[PDB]
């Protein structure tokens, strides 16, 4: 299947309590495998998957200035943000960047990404064609015009479409055992009567890789989304994820609803009835 | 200046079983901005050596938090987690349902 | 891999 690699970075500015801090943070795929905090006693990109301790001390060394490297801009984008906005100084702000690639089945580049968030608002973000910026507001409209005329599209574009994916594709082979697993859902029905004539249906997934999945509830084959309960996927902390569904429904129509399951780890669709 | 206010869940790593060996979850996302106080609570009491996964976001640039501690699961043991963060008046307590 | 030659807004 499709891989993906991202890195992710948050900066808050602390005004009074000195620098801001930056944390960034890289997944191949739903796995973490480094992160850098500016706090840290550490000072280094860190691992946090044991298929990256693979890469030598030049990684290391090489990785650790170019994130340090990202915090100091970021640090300085924090206080050019405050000026196009004209924000006081005295307030704590957070700028957030995503970057990273898409790669087919074939290890072919598919997709990129390069973009900035301002106090959880888009400010600026490579479009898909990895040569245009959609601006958000007038602010970003002034870094769209800086960027264009410096050529930052053709810049990130040759990362996006060379080291990203040079990168994601190393990490992909070397992790093959970790990152091209595949664990299906572990998946069971429970059934909790409210009442003599209505029930509570929970359809359940465990111990799943990747988090990419559907839960549906169909009442004889129609999808029943607007009346279901879904929480969001959840990490079980081992490196797998959770989800249920959950419908309530007339006491003796038990039989007219199916629960649909479809994960990557699953050779065909899974249907699930209440069977007592 | 957007704000978002956590959604929790909280949860076990492994269906529980009375006096065998676990981990609580609690789980914060949805979020903005960052600065969040996760406490998990047993009896109403704050557990001590509480783990919390690295600062991470999802596609609409919310935060996502996993808090986690080794737990033994009892029948008449009731666990918790205490969320504070700028969006919520007063802390939140959701209170930990073997079945959720 | 990290890109690299952060850019100022």
């Amino acid at each position: 299947g499709s891989h993906s690699m991202r890195y992710f970075s948050t900066s808050v500015s602390r005004p009074g309590r000195g620098e801001p801090r930056f944390i960034a943070v890289g997944y191949v795929d739903d796995t973490q495998f480094v992160r850098f905090d500016s706090d840290a006693a550490s000072q280094r990109m860190e691992p946090r998957a044991p298929w990256i301790e693979q890469e030598g001390p030049e990684y290391w060394d090489e990785e650790t200035g170019k994130v340090k490297a990202h915090s100091q801009t970021d640090r300085e984008n924090l206080r050019i943000a405050l000026r196009y906005y004209n924000q006081s100084e005295a307030g704590s702000h957070t700028l957030q960047m995503m970057f990273g690639c898409d790669v087919g089945s074939d290890g072919r580049f598919l997709r990129g990404y390069h973009q900035y968030a301002y106090d959880g608002k888009d400010y600026i973000a490579l479009k898909e064609d990895l040569r245009s910026w959609t601006a958000a507001d007038m602010a970003a409209q002034i870094t769209k015009r800086k960027w264009e005329a410096a050529h930052v599209a053709e810049q990130q574009r040759a990362y996006l479409e060379g080291t990203c994916v040079d990168g994601l594709r190393r990490y992909l082979e070397n992790g093959k055992e970790t990152l091209q697993r595949t664990d299906p859902p572990k998946t069971h029905m429970t059934h909790h009567p409210i009442s003599d004539h209505e029930a509570t249906l929970r359809c359940w997934a465990l111990g799943f890789y990747p988090a990419e999945i559907t839960l549906t509830w169909q009442r004889d084959g129609e999808d029943q989304t607007q009346d279901t309960e879904l929480v969001e996927t959840r990490p079980a902390g081992d490196g797998t994820f959770q989800k249920w569904a959950a419908v309530v429904v007339p006491s003796g129509e038990e039989q007219r609803y199916t629960c649909h399951v479809q994960h990557e780890g699953l050779p065909k669709p899974l249907t699930l009835r209440w069977e007592p | 200046m957007i704000q978002r206010t956590p959604k929790i869940q909280v949860y076990s790593r492994h269906p529980a079983e009375n006096g065998k060996s676990n981990f609580l979850n609690c789980y914060v996302s949805g979020f903005h901005p960052s600065d969040i106080e996760v406490d998990l609570l047993k009896n109403g009491e704050r557990i001590e050596k509480v783990e919390h996964s690295d600062l991470s976001f999802s596609k609409d640039w919310s935060f996502y938090l996993l808090y986690y501690t080794e737990f033994t699961p009892t029948e008449k043991d009731e666990y918790a987690c205490r969320v504070n963060h700028v969006t919520l008046s007063q802390p939140k307590i959701v209170k930990w349902d073997r079945d959720m | 891999n990290y890109n690299y030659r952060y850019r100022l807004f």
